[PDB]
């Protein structure tokens, strides 16, 4: 989103924030968020394609 | 049929096996810590 | 005749030890592989919960 | 952190009762007695 | 390097676990074709 300039704005909706890659610092919280959310649906995953395959 | 897997699985896994001891013996190293160390001191 | 119809008789057999054994495959791949793979499973909620 | 690695190992079990694993002979078995019951009598023998 | 060989030898187990399905799938196949071949003499 901020390829080609030095400085834009903040990408999600109604946010004017103009921001670079300096500006944007690694976040833990979102990691630990998407990290929880993908195993959850890895473990669901595991059971569904294991029962996806009993049907064939 | 099922005799011919089993052969199969046999064959495999004893290539798997060999490639693994072969990581595994590849597995030594563990870095920065040895000069963190240093520069510390 | 008799042997005409005796011949019939055998290929009439061996047509039905064909579909008996086709049967046979249904009651071992058909299901006992089924019931193999389905008991396999174990509802592995079992081993992910451990 | 060691065992972390091992139960992602441990989920990667995914092809563990995904991969290893019913019907694919049910539903063929199926066919192959269909097609044979036309095919197919003790009564005549 | 050592998670690599970790992960190569979950790839044994997995490979091992199928070797003892075969197992099984040969042994009771082999019970049921020596089954089928006591009753095809049962059943000139």
């Amino acid at each position: 989103y901020l390829q080609g300039y030095t400085t834009r704005d903040c990408p999600q909706a109604a946010c004017s924030q103009v921001v670079s890659m300096r500006d944007f610092v690694r976040d833990p919280i979102m990691e630990l968020r998407c990290k929880i959310a993908k195993m959850k649906e890895s473990q669901e995953q595991d059971k569904r394609s294991s029962q996806a395959i009993d049907v064939l | 049929n099922q005799e011919q897997a089993i052969a199969s699985y046999e064959a495999a896994k004893e290539e798997l096996g060999l490639k693994i001891e072969q990581i595994a013996q590849e597995a030594q190293p563990i870095l920065a810590l040895v000069e963190a160390q240093d520069e510390l001191q | 005749k008799n042997d005409d119809i005796n011949r019939e008789a055998h290929q009439l057999n061996e047509i039905r030890k064909k579909y008996t054994m086709r049967k046979s495959t249904i009651e071992t791949l058909r299901e006992k592989l089924d019931q193999l793979k389905r008991e396999a499973r174990k509802d592995v909620s079992q081993k992910i919960k451990d | 952190r060691d065992e972390v690695i091992k139960k992602k190992n441990q989920n990667e079990y995914y092809r563990g009762r995904t991969k290893k694993l019913t019907i694919i002979s049910t539903k063929e078995d199926f066919l192959r007695s269909q097609e044979i019951l036309a095919q197919t009598e003790k009564s005549v023998f | 390097v050592k998670s690599r060989f970790e992960k190569e030898k979950s790839n044994q187990a997995e490979a091992q676990s199928n070797i003892d399905q075969g197992r099984k799938k040969v042994d009771a196949l082999n019970k049921t074709i020596a089954h089928l071949e006591e009753e095809l003499t049962k059943e000139k």
